[PDB]
């Protein structure tokens, strides 16, 4: 994988040119920003489990999925997927610290949709309960935390759409 | 970098990064500011110490370019100082990343398949990065210095 | 099933089934008219079962009712009696299939992953499924109710 | 996989309802035929050996695909083939004793076509061979176990075809 | 082939033929005339072997040419000459190509499934194909029939 | 895999005849020139770390490949890169000494386009190498002993293509 740092290392590597001014301002933005980076992925590991439980009852809960018939119904299917969305909380959580999406589509996006469309689960069922905890999370790490851990949300939502 | 490295194991074990595994990030962007600093002083002094680097190497081998040696004329013996270049360039990746994983992957991974296909004395080439940490060191302050050479170190430790 | 499970251990060592297996087959075919009248007995009874069966529930755990508590309010309390209606649904397909695989793969896989997610007492969900059982097995005559007591004490200690 | 039993149930499961006085029947019809598939099966499991040879010399022996150039030409390719019956025939009477099709989708017709088509074995012998083991397993059986049984052998016929 | 054994070995290690393995190939090739005169004399006395070696085999198992045996008739015993001259080509490939793997891999991988699947006594083909040995040998020469006898003894083996 | 030998046994094994007068000749035509395959084998053994290297230096090195951007770059792409002319020089060899390229359909050649095109290999550059070593393969083993060599040279690159 790639966080901000070597991801502007593998860039200015390719050219074959060392760091340039341009380069090392990239560098100072993300060291400048490493303590909020920090500061959201510790309020986050420790309300782990809430944020998922607000977001399936925000979402998911007390519909036609949930109902037999639907993809959630049965409680293999119903683990499975609140199981899903603490890897999507986890993963997100690795692209904002890291400062680098690299982790998304090597070790979560990476064959996800073709996965889903064979079993049958609801893509846009789940792009709901994704977005539901980025309202939740942004609420208890901040605005300056919450925006950014939200351009990752989103990337895992664009990737399964 | 640290950053990756405790992400890497805290995905291997299926876990949020410990507060041990964050405080490494945390003094790490604290310090990322100074090993800037010394990246800077090297990219700034990168032509004169390729140059003395290369001037100290042939002195100690001048059997690589005496008359059937490896660096023998004025191509080869270039070729060679370009050689110490992206070394001297891996080096500020390395010190900037804070690891020397950039400095792994790209220029040590195979590097001996390289130079035994080429026909390039190894231990000659370590010979060369030993001058370049030398030289680079002095330019460097007392703390800097010790920083900055663990990343020469381990490159002539691989190559060795 | 049991026909479904002679089939998978057959089909597991590449033979046909052995007259002991197919003995499991003929005698579950026989005794199939007796299991499907006990489903029957269970699903006439179904409303009341469920209704008796949380007021018992609720008696002896009034916490869950109360104020705190994870089913308190109509709503709340109403999506209890569902879990109890689910779960003697449940019990149906287990007593007819004369296995507990179809209660096993349906509501008891993960299901404490569920209920702990949700915030649910699952000794109090263990208590609940206690009470249908001595009200399910009431209605049912004395050979009936050891056979189909086996079912709900299947998902008893599943949840334990 | 599934059964007549479980079949059922799983019907009832999507949608969410008990057992249904139609459903009900459909069991009772499973159950008062089960004595008949349990004596057609102990009949091909003792004559498992006779039905795949006389089935192979009626149609496959003596033709173009056991000479020299053909399919069956060959000791291994020979004793494969055989392998094929007994594989076809042991899984008809699991899909006849278990009265549901499911197994033979799941664990002989997937990927199956494919895996002849590769290796450049005849679908249409195939077929004859498997059609030869249903007027041979009938005859044994008998009128009413040959029927059900045909049924489970037309249907892995489908699935190559 | 040895050819073939010697390169599959040597790219299973990764790694060039030895000296010791291309000297395998190097005799190989020298006495490769050898044994194309061997494999010519079979096949000008194609038809007579098969016929004596049928003649021998009926007077030393008569059952299997008697009713109820399997070769019972003209077009059943026909069918069984047939097998003799399936066998008697497969040792003429064996024979040029100085190992038994063309034999093996086509009419011996699997040869008892077949004919316990057809009901023939393989007991009784491996006597047939030791008519055949003898009557082929006959027509070579001293050397040639310890040699092209050794490709028969394997059929036999592989019977057994 | 098949050989010389083999691969007329199998032609005639097929059609079901014996080894016709003109299938002999066939198999003398390859003893007749198996000393000479054999010394070209012990030579390019010898020589194997030589061919390659002046294979690379001739073609590869000092272009766009091996520097910063190209594919060649970096010590991991460079000895990857020389390692694969060690397989086609070995392959090639193999080929030569069985008389039958169906060692490099299998072994070599299966899959290695789709491979390649995958990772961002270069297929011109690749054909370059291969060619390279045939012309400096064809001084050593000589004219008679290069013409063969250079059929499975061409074979391999025939495949990437
Ligand atoms: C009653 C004994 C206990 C109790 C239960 C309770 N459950 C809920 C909410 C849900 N329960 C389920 C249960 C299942 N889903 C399944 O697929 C299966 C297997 C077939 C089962 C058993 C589901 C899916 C929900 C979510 C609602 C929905 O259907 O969409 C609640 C509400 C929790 C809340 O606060 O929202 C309660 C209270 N409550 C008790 O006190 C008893 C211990
Ligand atoms: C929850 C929001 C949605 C949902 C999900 C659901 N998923 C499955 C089955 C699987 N889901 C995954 C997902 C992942 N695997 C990973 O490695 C990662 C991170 C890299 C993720 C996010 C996998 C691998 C499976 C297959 C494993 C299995 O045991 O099945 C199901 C069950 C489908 C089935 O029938 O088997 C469900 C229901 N369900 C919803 O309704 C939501 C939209
Ligand atoms: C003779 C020594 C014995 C014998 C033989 C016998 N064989 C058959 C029928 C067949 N035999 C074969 C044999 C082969 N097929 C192959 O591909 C190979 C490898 C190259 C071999 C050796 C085959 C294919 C058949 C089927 C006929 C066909 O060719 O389609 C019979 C007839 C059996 C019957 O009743 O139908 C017999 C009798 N019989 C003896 O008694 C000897 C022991
Ligand atoms: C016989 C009626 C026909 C025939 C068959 C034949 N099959 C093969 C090779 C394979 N056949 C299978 C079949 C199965 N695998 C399974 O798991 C099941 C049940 C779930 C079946 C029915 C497989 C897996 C193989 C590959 C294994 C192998 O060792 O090859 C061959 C040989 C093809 C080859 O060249 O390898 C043949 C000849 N041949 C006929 O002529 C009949 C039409
Ligand atoms: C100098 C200390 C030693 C030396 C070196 C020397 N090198 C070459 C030729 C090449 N060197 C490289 C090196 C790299 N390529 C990489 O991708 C990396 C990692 C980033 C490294 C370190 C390459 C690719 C070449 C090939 C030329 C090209 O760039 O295309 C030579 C020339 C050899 C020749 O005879 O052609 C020499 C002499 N020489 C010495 O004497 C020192 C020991
Ligand atoms: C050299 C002439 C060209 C070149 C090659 C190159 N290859 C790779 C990566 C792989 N190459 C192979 C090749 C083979 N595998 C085999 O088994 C055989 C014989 C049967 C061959 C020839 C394989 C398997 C790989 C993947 C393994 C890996 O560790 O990557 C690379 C690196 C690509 C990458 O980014 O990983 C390169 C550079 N490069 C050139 O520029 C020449 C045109």
């Amino acid at each position: 994988m790639q966080d901000a740092i070597t991801a502007v290392i593998n860039a200015s590597d390719v050219q074959g040119k060392y760091l340039d001014t341009a380069a090392m301002e990239k560098l100072k933005a993300y060291f400048a920003t490493g303590e909020l980076r920090v500061r959201a992925a510790s309020v986050i590991s420790a309300n782990a489990a809430n944020i998922v439980k607000e977001a399936v009852a925000k979402s998911l809960l007390y519909s036609d999925i949930t109902r037999p018939g639907g993809n959630m119904y049965t409680t293999r299917r119903y683990a499975a997927c609140i199981r899903d969305l603490d890897y999507y909380l986890r993963y997100a959580t690795y692209a904002m610290l890291a400062g680098d999406p690299s982790i998304l589509d090597e070790r979560v996006l990476n064959g996800l949709k073709e996965t889903y469309n064979s079993l049958g689960v609801p893509i846009a069922a789940t792009v709901q309960a994704i977005q539901a905890m980025k309202e939740v999370t942004a609420s208890l790490v901040g605005a300056d935390a919450g925006k950014e851990m939200g351009i990752y949300f989103d990337y895992i939502c664009s990737g399964l759409s | 970098s640290v950053v990756t490295k405790s992400i890497v194991n805290a995905d291997a074990e299926a876990r949020y990064l410990s507060p041990g595994e964050l405080d490494r990030i945390k003094n790490f962007v604290s310090t990322g500011e100074r090993r800037l600093r010394i990246a800077q002083t090297l990219t700034e002094n990168r032509e004169r110490i390729v140059k003395q680097a290369g001037d100290q190497l042939f002195q100690k081998r001048p059997d690589v370019v005496s008359p059937g040696g490896n660096a023998y004329g004025e191509e080869m013996t270039a070729t060679c100082l370009r050689d110490l270049d992206y070394y001297l360039r891996l080096v500020t990746y390395g010190i900037v990343a804070g690891d020397v994983t950039p400095i792994e992957e790209i220029g040590l991974v195979g590097v001996r398949e390289m130079y035994n296909s080429l026909g390039t004395p190894i231990p000659a080439v370590a010979e060369g990065i030993r001058a370049m940490k030398n030289v680079a060191c002095s330019l460097l302050s007392a703390e800097d210095a010790a920083e900055a050479g663990s990343y020469f170190d381990f490159v002539i430790g691989a190559m060795q």
